[PDB]
RNA sequence: CCCGCAGAAGAAGCACCGGCUAACUCCGGCCAGCAGCCCGGUAAUACGGAGGGUGCAAGCGUUAAUCGGAAUUACUGGGCGUAAAGCGCACGCAGGCGGUUUGUUAAGUCAGAUGUGAAAUCCCCGGGCUCAACCUGGGAACUGCAUCUGAUACUGGCAAG
RNA sequence: AUGUUUUUUUUUUUGAUUUGGUGAGAGG
DNA sequence: CCCTGTCTGGCGTCCTCTCACCCCTA
DNA sequence: TAGGCGGTAGCGTGCGCCAGACAGGG
């Protein structure tokens, strides 16, 4: 929920280079961060240190 | 003079979400965002080269909700203008008021805020403006006026907006339901996604 | 990384005692999006087999380009055979003004501006060769001032 | 032009979906029909109807006509052994082109200026109609012509080699 | 000696290593 | 201010194995 | 399908040492 605890706006993806939104799944072309959900795709590592 | 008809059947022919809905219910519930129209949905085999061009023309005025000659009208606008023409038509695209409109909040689609425009509900430099097509200019002040100033719808999409991301390129107030158009935005401040250059081929043929 | 692009495919006959045997012929192109560009011509019974092929060729003998930015140097002719190859460099966001395989060759090159005619014929093999010559040929300006013996600025 | 009234109210069609060419299925016998070029003889994505789609939209199609694509008369920018294309061979007037050096001229050429090249149209920066079309201020351009003043490498003229 | 003498049936493509705590039992 | 009592903070072996349990009531 | 003694009070009660600060008595 956006944005408690938990988040994902916040803390960041919870799975692999794969949005809250949806957008994007890549990684080759990757570095663009999500406009639905704003979660930049990125890595799920990141939720260990934000 | 518009498309009155289904707008998630547009989304799903383009296979993206074209935010021709308000965004309170994610597109995947209301429709097969990824199932192309009609019976022979599930097929899709790969597009032609003026196929996906012609896609891509497609999304974008689907995007904005204009029609064809006046896109043709844009395009012609920016390549005589200087500068990266795609660019340029994306910048004149984004100028129309009721996209502006539709960026502030005041409208939770485009359609919305279009036809907010059409209704004599807003004033650009506290001049009431009809035309969706208004190109507006940079420090132009966009405001709802006083008599629309009371609906419901509008505060709904203040709220929506507020959800989504705020762009740069521009400057609103919620309570004063007044936005500064800053400046005409940069292709960064735009979605990436947008093949402006196929366009172009498009139309140089 | 590679990007790869299949021009096209063709069904050629082989004539023999029984009757007409059938291949399939697979023009591909694949370049990594800068100076770097190669084609592939492959031929197999079955479709799929033959564009792996194409695929294969075109990874091998490969070709760099010296690119200005986003678009070439100068004016450029090439040729191959029939198909005659005019291409000419081009100011940012005109895009790929090309037609058919050139354009295919021109946009795995990761040229994103040009202006360019394909004169005589334009079967699409020769057309691409043509095209690879042509991009092949083009030097830049680091690489003239080089083989004259001056700097870049008595150039321009 | 502005204000007030009511109520989604009065307001969407045309072409196409074999490939070129964006869009696919079912039902009806080389007939009926289609067609711009390249289907139909009983499972037609090509005829007709339906459903579904695609593209345009107060328009949409067809026809006619012009340029384009056509470098398909090629100045820019093509060719001629076999694809169309070398006179059967020569001489030779007109015409076209003309080795090398110096001098001179200044016709061609180039530079600058003046005069003109109507306004409107086109293009650039602006302004005004709510926007646009439209109107409109200033510029640029009108690639030219004529003159005057220079430059003299090249081409030409004249004179000597 | 002779053959333009019965015109006819098949183009392109979807996924490989995974999972926690407090307490009573119990081996040195 | 100089003791002298009280108070409340710290701490109290290692490794392993097993088992149950992990809201019900309004 | 939805929240933190449960009650018109009282539950706690079987470690022990050291130590250092806070304060009581004089």
């Amino acid at each position: 929920e956006r944005d408690g605890l938990f988040c994902a706006r916040i803390f960041g993806p919870v799975k692999d280079y794969e949005c809250l939104c949806g957008k994007y799944k890549r990684l080759k072309h990757r570095g663009v961060i999500c406009e639905k959900c704003g979660v930049e795709v990125t890595q799920t590592k990141v939720r260990r240190e934000r | 003079a518009r498309y009155l008809g289904p707008k998630l059947k547009l989304s799903r022919r383009e296979g993206t979400d074209l935010f021709l809905k308000s965004g309170v219910r994610a597109i995947d519930t209301k429709c097969k965002i990824e199932q192309a129209p009609g019976q022979h949905g599930a097929r899709k085999p790969r597009l032609s080269d003026y196929g996906v061009q012609l896609r891509e023309k497609q999304k974008v005025r689907r995007i904005y909700g204009v029609l064809e000659r006046q896109f043709r009208n844009y395009y012609k606008e920016a390549a005589r203008l200087k500068g990266n023409t795609g660019e340029n038509l994306l910048a004149l695209l984004e100028g129309r008021l009721d996209n502006v409109v539709y960026r502030m909040g005041f409208g939770a689609t485009r359609a919305e805020a279009r036809q907010l425009v059409s209704h004599k509900a807003i004033m650009v430099n506290g001049r009431v403006v009809n035309i969706a097509s208004y190109q507006v200019s940079p420090n132009d002040v966009v405001s709802i006026r006083e008599k629309a100033k009371k609906q419901s719808r509008v505060k709904a999409a203040l709220e929506l907006a507020e959800q989504r991301e705020k762009p740069t390129w521009l400057e609103v107030d919620a309570g004063k339901m007044e936005g500064t158009f800053k400046r005409k935005p940069e292709r960064s401040d735009l979605s990436a996604d947008i093949n402006e250059h196929l366009i172009v081929e498009l139309y140089s043929k | 990384e590679l990007q790869e692009k299949l021009i096209a495919v063709n069904r050629v006959s082989k004539t023999v005692k029984g009757g007409r045997i059938f291949s399939f012929t697979a023009l591909t192109v694949v370049g990594d999006g800068n100076g770097r560009v190669g084609f592939g011509y492959g031929k197999a019974r079955e479709v799929p087999a033959a564009i792996q092929k194409a695929m294969e060729k075109a990874r091998r003998n490969m070709i760099n380009v010296a690119l200005n930015n986003g678009t070439l140097q100068h004016p450029v002719k090439g040729v191959h055979t029939g198909s005659r190859v005019f291409m000419q460099p081009a100011s940012e966001g005109t895009g790929i003004i090309a037609g058919g395989a050139m354009r295919a060759v021109l946009e795995v090159a990761g040229v994103h501006n040009v202006l360019a005619k394909a004169y005589g014929s334009t079967n699409p093999i020769n057309v691409v060769r043509a095209t690879i010559d042509g991009l092949e040929n083009m030097n830049s300006p680091e690489m003239v001032a080089a083989k004259r013996g001056k700097s870049v600025e008595e150039i321009l």
